[PDB]
């Protein structure tokens, strides 16, 4: 009806460095504007309300500013419990709008896993099944590869990859990878391995078993 | 309190139905407007409904218009979302959230969220197999061993380790939908080499949709 345009829809800033968050409005609003804060699954948090007025219990880092039509959250001094989407909302009408939301990640020294190997347990083998997890803790940047090399072999069939968000403190990520196997698969082979290339390492570390 | 809480969302057949509610404390819901958002997964935040409960005025977005119907119990101090012939589209967390009193029109009150999951597949429990912390897996000391609830539909998984006694060091992995359309992911907790022979890990796997509670503890051997 009235739409609400949030740029930027992504975002990396470190720590005390200045962010500046903008959402446009189709229309004149007036000083009918409201900003969120939703961390990772939980629900918005109201930080700004009427444009500019600070939510009470809300710290001061967080600031709120127009330009007629033209709405900004600044952050001064951004910390890592900043770590969240932020949203602005109209609601001079009906409907209330709310921009599409910007997505505030925080850049930190680089920081490599801590690679563990695990095997299918004995109950899940029971089950018929074989699924084996490669766990990377706690690195920074996100991006990486776990090549699971089981008896020296590349699966790209059974590669899950369910990364965490953030850390609130250390804004490191960790990272799960499993190898999806019917046990019919598993039965044979006895060696098993996953490899990491991170951005923390000047070296692929692997982390491998055999069933005893 | 201030507190929203909120009920109703479970796994819905397309062209479904599904009743929720909100319940309020510490405050009395004629003062102000309610108001349902819903979030779909990975998408943003979209306004779904608002209600004034003292003459019952009511305003509906467009895309849920004829379908849904926003309502409330002054009696219960409750708001009610009554949502038919749901679409997957419709798959998505719905928020009760509050208005300020009169004359400070902001979202100051949200509910927890309930998930409403808008599809035909079935209610499938989890399985909760735990993990061997071994030779591979210690880094000499300060070593990792967790669980892993291996089949489910629908989201979400309730983990707690040691019942929420055991917070440091949990990373309690985003669900990742498999092959099967079956849901797996995997709970972990790091310690020191010497008090996997001290204390009690226990993640308790709760899968809320399939009334399963199930409580495996992570042994090294």
């Amino acid at each position: 009806d009235i739409q609400m345009t949030q740029s930027p829809s992504s975002l990396s800033a470190s720590v005390c460095d200045r962010v500046t968050i903008t959402c446009r409005a189709s229309q004149d609003v007036n000083t009918a504007v409201a900003w969120y804060q939703q961390k990772p699954g939980k629900a918005p948090k109201l930080l700004i309300y009427s444009a500019s007025f600070l939510y009470s219990g809300v710290p001061s880092r967080f600031s709120g500013s127009r330009s007629g039509t033209d709405f900004t959250l600044t952050i001064s001094s951004l910390q890592p419990e900043d770590f969240a989407t932020y949203y602005c909302q109209q609601h001079y009408t009906t409907p209330p709008t709310f921009g599409q939301g910007t997505k505030v990640e925080i850049k930190r020294t680089v920081a490599a896993p801590s690679v563990f190997i695990f095997p299918p347990s004995d109950e899940q083998l029971k089950s018929g099944t074989a699924s084996v997890v490669c766990l990377l803790n706690n690195f920074y940047p996100r991006e990486a590869k776990v090549q699971w090399k089981v008896d020296n072999a590349l699966q790209s069939g059974n590669s899950q990859e369910s990364v965490t968000e953030q850390d609130s403190k250390c804004s490191t990520y960790s990272l799960s990878s499993t190898l999806t196997l019917s046990k019919a698969d598993y039965e044979k082979h006895k060696v098993y391995a996953c490899e990491v290339t991170h951005q923390g390492l000047s070296s692929p570390v692997t982390k491998s078993f055999n069933r005893g | 309190e201030v507190q929203l809480v909120e009920s109703g969302g479970g796994l819905v057949q397309p062209g479904g139905s599904l009743r929720l509610s909100c319940a309020a404390s510490g405050f009395n819901i004629k003062d102000t407007y309610i108001h349902w958002v819903r979030q779909a997964p990975g998408k943003g935040l979209e306004w779904v409904a608002r209600i004034y409960p003292t003459n019952g005025y009511t305003r509906y977005a467009d895309s849920v218009k004829g379908r849904f119907t926003i309502s409330a119990d002054t009696s219960k101090n409750t708001a009610y979302l009554q949502m038919n012939s749901l679409r997957a589209e419709d798959t998505a967390v719905y928020y009760c959230s509050r208005w300020g009193g009169d004359g400070f029109y902001a979202m100051d009150y949200w509910g927890q969220g309930t998930l409403v999951t808008v599809s035909s597949a079935s209610t499938k429990g989890p399985s909760v197999f735990p993990l061997a912390p071994s030779s591979k897996s210690t880094s000499g000391g300060t070593a990792a061993l967790g669980c892993l609830v291996k089949d489910y539909f629908p989201e979400p998984v309730t983990v707690s380790w040691n019942s929420g006694a055991l917070t440091s060091g949990v990373h309690t992995f985003p669900a990742v939908l498999q092959s099967s359309g079956l849901y797996s992911l995997s709970s972990v907790v790091t310690v020191p080499s010497s008090s996997l022979g001290t204390q009690t890990y226990i993640c308790n796997v709760n899968h809320k949709p399939s009334n399963t509670k199930v409580d495996k503890k992570v042994e090294p051997k």
